[PDB]
């Protein structure tokens, strides 16, 4: 996946996250067409409790039926204040999709950053299964780390997660001033 | 980046950025621009960017009216549930992650025209031109794009058309600054501009996919293409300390699981200790785990199986998860119910 | 102050930090000629104990004389590795020139940072009087904080400190790659 | 930022970068390349890029040999110990901040000439065409400038010069965007060019400076220009974990302190507990709140004042350093004893 972030002049935002899946997808290509096959099959559940591409399991609900869209965990959202666009924000990143979205959203709204700083900011990833909390390279300090393992955390560090394209809008004194962001991770 | 006249196109491709922003300058709306990033990144980011997926739309209009896009893809009319098992039952390795059978018939397209034809103001045609140059005239290959595409060479290998796609001529891998050029994308999207959606999901190019399918097994005809739809749907939404979240509903689990996750959240005074502090860490961290134990079991495509979402972004849910998360201590994964004795509709 | 950095393909590297002191200087510009003039007198001691623009005090090792230098905390710096060039590196930032720049060398050489980390990292700062660790919004979490607080540390959130230009060059196979960054508080 | 090829010049101002970065490109060294930066931030920078201040350039070479350039400014030949006080010794406001008598004997144009002689490639006639180019032409007030200006504001409105060339007609603000011109700057880059160094410290320009000091009660004269010197001195030098750290020796204590806390710090693993541990930042900042205390006691210029420099940056007093570091309680600075004794 990757997302695109669009907010227009008379107030519409468009928020789109779309993907062949994997990287390159299935690898496999329409001759004559040019374009790559999605491996969007592997975000059904195949067999219950079989851990998918991102460590997802399912059962019944995201079984494959014909025709059925099978489960994604894309996000794109739109956020208002006082119903107008304040943010529009979304990430690839398969199962961390969700944390990663809800992180930037918490950063503007509970920490005050900016959209930039918002985007910049190290995050963490909890999916349950399997039960590690997941953190960035440089991203959480000795103390903190401590005081989450007491917690019982088993603390991972893996790749970078996620790749943040966000607008924040911003009322001026007359009309909106639109801020973006790309990812410092990409 | 800034801008204060017509707003803001952004992607994690410039040229596809430049591209959407272009449609902006011109005085398209962010549909119009939506369209044409969408097409520019199924050339020049194609590990992502795509006529060959899926994915949605969530859509805020001037008017102050919310919908969502649904183009995800959709399992061929032939799938069934056991079809990535073996005789014994068990997963056949690869069958669900590489190949023509791991692919649900693409929604990109559809999904470009359909917001298209109700929500923009330009036409197909303009929007498509920018692509199909990249396409036809080419790009060069970024350093993080040769690193990708060398780190799939095992995988494209297995398949006669990506080895003559993403190689050079002797099955070279790309380097950075080289030239990409492709020609029968460019192909494919100029059929797309002359006829729409149809000349992706009907005609030639419905008979090369068909035709390809039916010589490496997969099971997607000029039927299943026929057959796509995508489907306009009431986004997911909640609040968050007075702000509206608006997000992706089935059959994505995105929007229903972040508006749970922050409203378990709201039930703490994040700000007091301020970003990266363990205790913040502790309460959304607990969330996140609640809300993809209840993942696993009450989500899918709600067209086809019952999807508790109102419950989920129940706030009064999200207070029952806030009160199990005890002080300083976790709840190990293997202790987590789905649900929290919350979702049951009776015995069912 | 402001600082830069070159680097070139034949292993010279120049890093230049220059100034007119505090911003826009002494803020009088000679009349006729169109430039402003510095009030780098202000970093001599003018009077035993009496902090200057920075906090910063002397005596008689940096009392005023006729045609001598004020002492400077410009800190202009060349790494080597294996007698090769392999950071330059600097900032402005009156007193806190002197840690700004070690932060951004610990962090490439014990931490392991390349040079867009390095710079982006959060910044700390102590100059003995005030007896306060100064630091950044949004750099220090709660936990470390605390732990500092407690070991009698006087911690205040101040304007983000200096503005690194650099250089890290590594080798390739033929020569070397030179990555740069600019500074994010910029 | 990366490059592979013929290296890289930045700085803080994308104009003045893509100028050192252009002299890259045609072959100039990282010299020719520094001085054309140097000359560009004069016009594009004027909060801090100058040709009315001084600064230090260290340098690397080819050869693998070290130096230091010292175009830090000089207290002008009038300048006295208590020329900031009262006769009762009273500090007189703002006198050493807000304008001429705040003012050394500039030292970058001397800086710029002395290094390209020296180590350049190119004519300063050349490398200085980008800058002029600039302040004839103008370039745009950038977001943040439009905000430094403003703030600048009231000090500009005490001096009728920076009001001529720091405001529009009326004195009003320059505002983002605007385009920017610098004519008399213009004029005097345009002396460096034709004369050299010598067209800012003599002849019309030196005239320019003496009679606006005498006019403003400023002290700079034409003998203080005449007089100005560069200095190359040796280069501090120090190491921390097998790497070689080369910065500016006095009159900055920059190098010195630098070389100083990094040789406190070497006697931690702190790569054990990684970026941003609460137990690394304490070792830091003890080591910072010593050399602090050092810094106001033994630093000055070593022409004038002894500067204890090989003390300063021995390993053996930085260990002493470190043996007084508590693994969880400060030494609050009332306590600490500059040299330690
Ligand atoms: N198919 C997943 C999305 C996959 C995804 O985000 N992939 C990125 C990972 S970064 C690429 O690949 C979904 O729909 O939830
Ligand atoms: N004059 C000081 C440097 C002043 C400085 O760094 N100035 C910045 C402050 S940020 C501007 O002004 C010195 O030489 O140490």
């Amino acid at each position: 996946a990757t997302h695109y972030s669009v907010a227009d002049r008379w107030g519409n935002a468009v928020s789109v996250t779309y993907t062949i899946n994997a990287s390159y997808g299935s690898a496999a290509s329409i001759d004559g067409a040019g374009f790559l096959l999605n491996n969007e099959m592997d975000d059904f559940s195949i067999k219950p409790g079989n851990p998918n591409l991102y460590g997802l399991v399912g059962g019944d609900a995201n079984a494959i039926e014909a025709n059925k869209r099978p489960l994604s965990s894309m996000s794109p959202t739109i956020v208002l204040k006082n119903n107008k666009v304040f943010l529009v924000v979304g990430s690839p990143g398969g199962s961390r999709i969700i944390t990663t979205v809800l992180q930037v959203i918490s950063n503007v709204i509970d920490y005050n950053m900016n959209i930039s700083e918002a985007v910049s900011a190290p995050r963490f990833h909890m999916q349950w299964l399997p039960d590690e909390l997941r953190i960035e390279k440089f991203g959480m300090p000795a103390d903190v780390k401590d005081n989450l393992t007491k917690m019982g955390y088993q603390i991972v560090t893996k790749p970078v997660m996620g790749d943040v394209n966000a607008i924040q809008v911003l009322p001026k004194t007359k009309g909106s001033v639109f801020y973006g962001s790309t990812d410092p991770r990409k | 980046i800034k801008n204060t006249k017509v707003g803001l196109a952004l992607s994690s491709h410039p040229l596809a950025s430049e591209i959407g922003q272009k449609v902006l300058e011109e005085g398209g709306n962010a549909i119009d621009a939506a369209v044409a990033i969408g097409f520019a990144l199924a050339v020049v980011h194609p590990a992502a960017g795509n006529i060959g997926g899926g994915g949605f739309a969530v859509i805020h209009l001037a008017n102050g009216e919310n919908v969502a896009l649904d183009f995800r893809e959709k399992a061929p009319l032939k799938a069934t549930k056991n079809m990535f098992l073996d005789k014994q039952g068990n997963v056949v390795p690869k069958l669900s992650e590489d190949g023509y059978l791991a692919a649900g018939v693409p929604g990109t397209v559809a999904g470009m025209e359909a917001m298209l034809k109700k929500y923009g103001t330009k036409k197909l045609s303009q929007l498509i031109d920018p692509a199909i140059k990249l396409a036809e005239n080419g790009y060069a290959i970024s350093q993080r794009q040769a690193e990708t595409l060398k780190e799939a060479r095992e995988r494209f290998l297995k398949y006669s058309s990506s080895k003559k796609y993403f190689f050079k001529k002797g099955h070279l891998d790309y380097q950075e600054g080289d030239l990409f050029v492709q020609k029968d994308l460019a192909k494919t999207l100029n059929q797309i501009k002359t006829l729409g959606a149809k000349g992706f999901y009907q005609g030639q190019v419905a008979e090369l996919i068909e035709k390809d399918m039916k010589k490496n097994g997969g099971i997607i005809t000029k039927e299943d293409l026929a057959s796509y739809n995508v489907k306009w749907r009431k986004p997911v939404v909640g609040s968050y300390r007075g702000y509206k979240i608006i997000s992706m509903s089935p059959p994505s689990s995105g929007g229903t699981h972040l508006i749970q996750i922050l409203n378990v959240m709201e039930n703490a005074d994040l700000s007091a200790l301020g970003y990266g502090a363990s205790k913040n860490i502790h309460i959304a961290a607990e969330a996140m785990r609640q809300a993809y134990a209840d993942r696993s079991v009450y989500m899918g495509d709600a067209d086809f199986v019952s999807v508790p979402v109102d419950k989920l972004i129940n706030k009064a849910y999200a207070k029952k998860i806030f009160d199990t998360i005890q002080p300083d201590t976790v709840t190990p994964s293997s202790q987590i119910k789905p649900g929290m004795g919350q979702l049951h509709e009776g015995s069912n």
